[PDB]
């Protein structure tokens, strides 16, 4: 949003891991297509 | 021929001057060396040679009749005719621009390359008319063989069979026929490069002479291709020069250039198609087993480790939308040896586009043996156009070693370039506001005798400054009258409230002292207002803020008061916040001013009182981000253009192709005097010198250049009777002798009273030249017509490199020559290197954008926020960092702030990572406590660092280096090794004085380093404690050390009292 | 001969720079239904000056579609794999290049220089494209094109060509390398629209170990040899490193030795 | 006969002596007179305060003169070196040594490139040996070097002792006037009988 919500290092690492897993799933779906 | 042999063996053969053949070459060499500039100087240089004496003694041998000798006894007409013929030969060969009207000659790059390589005029003309950027390697040999050095070399009919045999063995094909001398010279060069055995002795001598000419010809061709910008032609010329120097083909082995390698092992390595990079990864046994030679495997491994191959790393940062800053870190990955590499290794680094045809940035790097095995960082400016390439290529090749080149692809695919800059606020063509436009008569009485009408930018800003109270961002160049707008805003704040509290923050201490001295005569003398200046003492600063209405301060002085704004009610009850020169908020004292502005913007939105913020700075391109970060409105943003100054500035750039800084400073003395004589003959001039000791040398060189010509003592517009009371007050006899001729000097080592006397002598018009140091650029209360800034660099001894001058000091030196009534315009001649000419030309007319560098110095701001109970959690720290200028600069330039996107999630993750790094740096230094990785608590060390304005690293060093049994000799070394002593100036010729003073100190230093600033601070503290004698440059550093040594001793005493130590506290 | 023809080829390639100043595109018989080619001018100029008038030079073009425009394909990267082609065919290696730069763009096909301009597509090129498509599943039968950049007098005539599924099947089934092999039909190839541009610059990839040029040494070239590509500018066909045999062949002092001259 | 003009007098001398008449002795006396200004009684000699340039036309003759200067001035610590290599190597050899034996073409190239501008104030002894090639192909290069030296002595007022050695040739008065040598004390014209 407008106000930047501060997160921890572990929460940011978990968000980056979830984004990488979503990108890997999108790449696997694109490869299957 | 028996008579002439009888003439030389019996003293009967007079020596006849044959200087008419190389007279245009000598004229071009004298024009490139700076000895001759016009036709009169060329005639005077020709008259001092032996050719004029031979023409005067024997005119019949020189082709002069008796009537020409009778009509010209001094041989001036024949010398003028020879100078005109040499000028016509130089202009026809495009070597030097020679005008027939005035007779002045300007040396071009082709003439300088011909003089530096001893090339002829016809060869230079053939190289200028023959070399194309789309030329291949086959045409390059034909262009090099068609020079004027081989004009007398003929193709003999007896050597036609040898040329036909060598035509089938040369690796470079020749397009010309066998009867042409150019193809014969190309075949001879191919035979000398490939070490082909010849048969004819005269053909071998012609090939040796052709190679001895072609070495300098290829060097001049490589210089001309580097000056022209053709990247592929320069690469081919460098390959041809390396093949001519190493006497080997480009496809040969890299060990052939080393004379210690056997020929049979080199032939066995060349027989196997293996790259040279694969041999570096192998060991001494694997390289011996791969080439089937285990005895020579260790020698091959030593030759691979001794071959020049360095690792290059690229760091790109887009500063503007058209140019970026590229930092190249070069790490030597080879064993440096004096028998292989020597004292230094020269390399050429060329950064070009994806097409590899236009060299965008060409430079040289001389890695010395003393600076070997260390990564050197070279900063360059790379331009970028609207068709942005996916990647640029930075090729660093070896200038002496063949087949030693490292290529770095700098990718621009994921480069987050900033957006387009908004147009600046143009000055409307309105009527100038008179002195009667103001309401208060006391405010108009302080500016009636100064000027009857204000500036047009001041007339446009008076409607938003005097008739309003909002935050106004005034981006005006140095000399446009920002002080008049600041005085109008102060008068509006005084008319709105008579008991107001105005605070004017300026980064430079000398500029703040000048502003305080101006306000003492303008606001305190004519309006009777309490105008005070803040000091470095926190006890008197509160009384000066409570009793003063106009407080001039520094960001380093106001950061101690803004850190306790919740407790101090006088800082919360402010009426006006003026911030002068905010454009220097991205350099020295840069994040401190931004942190003070963010603290003022946070306290203005939390104390129920909107303070009038007036941010006066230079013309910035990204002024919208600075207006949004300071709360300025869109109508109050008076960001003018750099070309909208009242005094028109004519900016000239003198690029000198000199790698050494001392050689460039020695060579740029006479062009500086030539530019001073050509631009402003009867006007005062200010010469910006690189160093303090170089200012007296530049003044002596200017005095010698003035006394060499007929205009002796032309810089002294006054008489000696008016300067005799002025020269009697100076201490240096050399400075008084230079000021007697009209050339004053000013440096950091000079006295302040002597500097004030020199400024009063230069402002009155007695002297015409003022050689001021680079540190006295901002601290100069004078305005001249010409500003010659010579060699804008500094030889830093802490890194031992010639670091370039910052843009803020260059802008201050450009704006220092702002004469509104004394001169109609202002000349600014920046004489620097050729690589820094494009950046200085781009940062002069275009507005310089502001870039927040608060990420490198966020630890002290985080400690000050946590100690004042402001940033108590992670969200509070994120909200405090979001209100600063770094959050506004990250949204405009993500790649400059090391971000990967302008999205909210990526910026939030970057802010969380920065907050976590700051919390880890605070917890590792025992300055803060992290409760559940979310809450921040100030510790004792962090509160002691924020109270005495100390860094976290210095507080951690004082906490980990002071024990319960410490002494004074250990406490002095602990205070000298603090973070505040790392900013000590380290220049050339300073290690010998430190080594001489280290033997007289009362306390010895365990393994002292001549390049470390902590050892210099310890030596200065030992000299100040023992009251020993020192130089002026040492005393100028000792005073800056002792200015913070009291706060360092107070922090050490607080750390000793907090740890429960009585005897180390008493020793401190 | 490879004795005097090498010099003629080098001289002709020296003047091949001017041939890039005049580029013509055979915009005719375009289906106007498939994706368009947006090959940039810089990449074409680079690939035209690194080709020989006798030996055909081929390179794999990979790119991506412009945003919000799926009806066009922009070839943004060209990689020159080490190959040694003749005047009528190209012996491209069987290893499909892979790199970090190419990990974001799909293969757009191959571009082969043609020393002569022919009205009909070469059956050998069609067969090679079909074999490459069958071997490498990455290349599609409806997204890969064969840019037959022909050579013209004073000009570099360019033309795009796409293989029909029937043509791909015929090329995969056929294995003879004759001049007019059986199964080649005019319906096998279909020209596609190709437009040059000067708005987006192209990327060039060259092998990290060896050079892209391999016509000067057919023994070193291997049809199954693996290749490692990296972002670099390819060298010319008649380069010093392209022909090691012509360079390192000569075998290894009483003349006039002038020392300390003016240099 | 010219001992007081090369050791006791620092003026520009013109020695017109034939080949084999001890032409190196006058250059050694001029080098000893140039080193006599830097006494250094605490040490041996101050070699970082003066420089002696030796203009030799042949490279082997320049190497022989550098070897003779290294063998003769070994007790004084005068570093005799040959200016060769690149521009940076020649600048390092000029900044690291005192006696520099080089060609007139190499000295002209170093003056035009700027490698001797930083060490121009320390060079106070210019020994131009074998000036009898002033009509040869090395003529205009040595003439331009002498003109640059005369312009530096007239403009920058740098007193440089110029010792020009030539063979027994006529019209030596013009060569003495071109080298700023005095006709009485600086001019030494020896015939073939010497």
């Amino acid at each position: 949003e407008a106000k930047p919500k501060f997160l921890s290092k572990a929460e940011r690492e978990a968000e980056a891991l979830k984004r990488r897993q979503q990108e890997v799933e999108e790449r696997q779906r694109m490869l299957e297509e | 021929e028996l008579q002439y042999y009888l003439s030389l063996l019996n003293q009967q053969l007079p020596i006849e001057s044959q200087m008419v053949s190389k007279l245009p070459d000598m004229l071009n060499a004298e024009i490139v060396l700076g000895n001759v500039q016009n036709a009169k100087d060329a005639v005077n240089w020709l008259g001092y040679a032996y050719l004029y004496i031979r023409m005067l003694r024997s005119p019949t041998l020189y082709g002069i009749s008796h009537d020409d000798l009778k009509g010209d006894p001094l041989l001036d007409q024949r010398r003028l005719d020879l100078v005109h013929t040499a000028a016509l030969m130089l202009d026809k060969n495009n070597l030097v621009k020679y005008d027939k009207k005035t007779g002045n000659f300007q040396v071009t790059e082709l003439g300088r390359i011909a003089s530096h390589y001893y090339i002829t005029n016809d060869t230079v003309q053939t190289y200028n008319q023959l070399l194309k950027p789309t030329l291949s390697e086959i045409e390059l040999f034909r262009v090099f063989s068609l020079s004027s050095e081989f004009k007398n070399i003929t193709v003999r009919e007896e050597e036609k069979l040898e040329l036909q045999k060598l035509l089938e063995r040369v690796p470079i094909p020749v397009k010309e026929s066998i009867e042409e001398p150019s193809a014969k010279i190309n075949v001879l060069l191919q035979a000398f490069i490939s070490q082909l055995k010849l048969e004819g002795f005269a053909l071998m001598a012609d090939m040796v002479y052709v190679t001895q000419s072609a070495g300098r010809l290829m060097r001049a061709i490589f210089e001309i291709v580097l000056n022209r910008g053709w990247a592929q032609l320069t690469d081919k010329t460098l390959n041809l020069c390396k093949m001519i120097d190493k006497r080997m083909w480009q496809s040969m082995c890299p060990l052939r250039q080393f004379r210690k390698l056997p020929e049979e092992v080199v032939k066995k390595i060349e027989k196997k198609n293996f790259p040279f990079e694969r041999l570096y990864d192998l060991n001494h046994n694997e390289i011996g087993e791969l080439i089937r030679m285990p005895k020579m495997g260790k020698t091959i491994h030593k030759y691979v480790h001794l071959f020049p191959k360095l690792e290059l790393s690229v760091h790109l940062q887009p500063i503007t939308r058209s140019t970026l800053k590229v930092e190249l870190t070069i790490t030597p990955d080879f064993q440096w040896d004096e028998k292989v590499h020597g004292s230094s290794e020269a390399f050429w680094i060329l950064v070009e586009d994806v097409d590899s045809e236009v060299i965008l940035h060409h430079e040289y790097f001389l890695l010395k043996a003393k600076y070997a095995q260390d990564e050197h960082l070279i900063t360059f400016f790379v331009p970028v156009f609207e068709p942005l390439p996916p990647q640029y290529f930075i090729r660093v090749v070896s200038d002496r070693w063949l087949s030693c080149e490292t290529q770095l692809p700098v990718s621009f695919r994921h480069l987050i370039l900033p957006e387009k800059y908004p147009p600046p606020t143009e000055l409307l063509d309105l009527q100038p506001l008179p002195v009667s436009a103001l309401r208060n008569s006391a405010f108009e009485s302080l500016y009636q005798d100064k000027f009857p009408f204000f500036n047009p930018i001041q007339t446009q800003v008076f409607n938003t400054v005097y008739n309003s109270d909002d935050n106004v961002f005034v981006g005006a160049p140095t000399g446009s009258g920002k002080t008049i707008c600041a005085e109008f805003a102060i008068l509006r704040m005084l008319l709105q409230s008579s008991e107001g509290r105005c605070v004017y923050i300026t980064p430079m201490e000398a500029l703040a002292e000048q502003v305080y001295m101006d306000w003492y005569e303008k606001f305190q003398d004519r309006l009777n207002k309490k105008v005070v200046l803040l000091t470095g003492e926190t006890s008197t600063d509160l009384k000066l803020l409570g009793k003063g209405n106009i407080i001039i301060s520094t960001p380093e002085k106001w950061d101690i008061l803004s850190r306790r704004w919740k407790q101090r009610k006088n800082v919360q009850n402010i009426n006006l916040f003026v911030v002068d020169e905010v454009h220097l908020i991205g350099g020295e004292n840069g994040p401190v001013l931004e942190v003070i502005c963010s603290r003022m913007r946070y306290i203005s939105s939390q104390i129920e009182r909107p303070i009038r913020i007036v941010a006066l700075s230079s013309s910035l391109s990204n002024a919208k981000d600075v207006a949004h970060w300071l709360g300025c409105s869109a109508t109050s943003t008076f960001n003018f253009h750099p070309n909208v100054r009242p005094v028109p500035l004519e900016l000239h750039i003198q690029g000198f192709n000199i790698s050494h800084t001392q050689t460039r400073l020695l060579s740029m003395a006479k062009p500086v005097y030539h530019a001073i004589t050509k631009h402003s003959p009867k006007k005062p001039v200010i010469v910006f010198v690189p160093s303090r000791k170089q200012t007296r040398l530049t003044a002596i060189d200017i005095l010698t250049t003035c006394a060499a010509d007929i205009q002796r003592q032309r810089f002294l517009h006054c008489t000696e009777k008016d300067l005799i009371p002025y020269l009697e007050k100076l201490s240096d006899s050399t400075l008084k002798e230079t000021l007697l001729n009209g050339v004053g000097y000013l440096h950091e080592g000079l006295s302040p009273m002597e500097r004030r006397l020199v400024e009063q002598l230069f402002s009155s018009g007695a002297i015409q030249v003022v050689v001021a140091s680079r540190s006295l650029c901002w601290g100069m209360n004078v305005a001249a017509h010409l500003v010659i800034i010579m060699d804008t660099q500094y030889y830093n001894g802490k890194i031992h490199a010639y670091v370039d001058y910052p843009i803020y000091d260059v802008l201050q030196m450009v704006g220092h020559a702002n004469r509104p009534l004394q001169d109609d315009e202002g000349r600014c001649v920046i004489m620097c290197q050729g690589s820094k000419k494009d950046f200085f030309k781009k940062f002069l007319y275009e507005p310089l954008p502001v870039e927040s560098h608060l990420d490198h110095c966020m630890h002290d701001h985080f400690n000050a926020e946590i100690v004042t109970k402001t940033i108590e959690n992670k969200q509070d720290a994120v909200d405090y960092l979001t209100w600063t200028f770094l959050y506004r600069r990250m949204t405009q330039n993500p790649n400059y702030y090391n971000l990967q996107g302008i999205s909210h999630r990526h910026l939030s993750d970057h802010l969380s990572e920065l907050v976590e790094q700051t919390l880890s740096d605070l917890e590792q230094s025992k300055c803060i406590s992290i409760e559940d990785e979310m809450d921040v608590a100030p510790l004792n060390l962090g509160m002691i660092a924020a109270y005495y304005y100390i860094n976290y690293t210095t507080i951690e060093l004082f906490s980990m280096s002071l024990n319960a049994k410490t002494k004074v000799r250990g406490l002095i070394e602990i205070i000298s090794n603090a973070a505040e002593y790392e900013n000590i100036p380290i220049r050339h010729h300073e290690d010998n004085l430190l080594r001489q003073l280290a033997q007289k100190v009362p306390h010895k230093l365990n393994n002292p380093k001549f390049n470390d600033p902590h050892v210099k601070t310890n030596l200065l503290l030992q000299a100040h404690l023992s009251r020993m004698q020192l130089s002026a440059e040492l005393q100028s550093d000792t005073e800056e050390i002792l200015s913070k040594a009291i706060r360092l001793i107070q922090a050490c005493v607080d750390v000793l009292s907090s740890n429960g130590w009585l005897s180390p506290a008493l020793a401190a | 001969s490879s004795k005097t023809e090498w010099r003629v080829r080098a001289i002709s390639a020296a003047n091949l720079h001017l041939r890039t100043n005049h580029i013509y595109v055979s915009s005719d018989d375009i289906k106007e239904t498939g994706y368009t080619y947006i090959l940039p001018k810089n990449v074409l100029k680079k690939f035209i000056c690194i080709s020989d008038l006798r030996a055909q030079i081929a390179g794999y073009l990979y790119g991506v579609s412009p945003p919000d425009n799926p009806q066009v394909k922009e070839i943004r990267c060209i990689v020159m794999v080490p190959q040694w082609g003749t005047h009528q065919t190209v012996h491209l290696p069987g290893q499909l290049p892979q790199h970090e730069y190419l990990k974001e763009m799909e293969p757009l096909g191959w571009i082969h220089t043609q020393p002569n301009e022919s009205p009909q597509l070469s059956p050998q090129d069609v067969t090679t494209h079909a074999k490459i498509m069958a071997d490498n599943p990455s290349w599609d039968g409806e997204k890969t094109i064969i840019i037959t950049c022909s050579f013209t007098p004073g000009s570099c005539t360019l033309t795009a060509y796409k293989l029909t599924p029937s043509g791909y099947e015929w090329g995969r089934q056929n294995t003879d390398k004759g001049n007019n092999p059986k199964g080649y039909l005019p319906s096998h190839y279909e020209r596609v629209q190709m437009l040059l541009s000067d708005r987006f610059l192209g990327f060039f990839m060259v092998p990290a170990q060896s050079s892209w040029n391999y016509n000067f040494m057919g023994v070193r070239h291997d049809p199954n040899m693996k290749y490692e590509l990296q972002l670099a500018n390819p060298k010319e066909f008649y380069h010093e490193v392209h022909r090691p045999s012509h360079f390192l062949n000569f075998a290894l002092v009483y003349s006039a030795d002038r020392e300390d001259l003016y240099a | 006969k010219l001992y007081r003009a090369a050791l006791e007098t620092d003026e520009n001398l013109l020695l017109c002596a034939p080949t084999g008449a001890g032409k190196t002795n006058v250059a050694l006396m001029c080098m000893l007179r140039e080193i006599g200004k830097h006494i250094n009684m605490d040490g041996t000699i101050n070699v970082d305060d003066f420089k002696i340039i030796y203009i030799a036309p042949m490279r082997s003759l320049v190497q022989e003169m550098v070897g003779s200067f290294g063998k003769r001035l070994a007790t004084y610590g005068i570093t005799v070196a040959e200016l060769t290599g690149d521009h940076q190597l020649c600048k390092e050899e000029i900044s690291a040594t005192q006696i520099i034996v080089c060609t007139p073409e190499k000295w002209d190239i170093i003056t035009r490139k700027g490698g001797e501008r930083t060490y121009t104030q320390l060079v106070r002894l210019i020994i131009l040996d074998e000036i009898h090639l002033l009509h040869d192909d090395r003529g205009p290069v040595l003439e331009a070097l002498v003109a640059r030296a005369i312009r530096n002595i007239e403009m920058t007022q740098e007193d440089v002792r110029l010792i020009g050695l030539s063979a027994t040739l006529p019209n030596y008065e013009d060569v003495a006037t071109f080298l700023r040598v005095d006709p009485a004390k600086g001019l030494f014209y020896f015939d073939n009988s010497f």
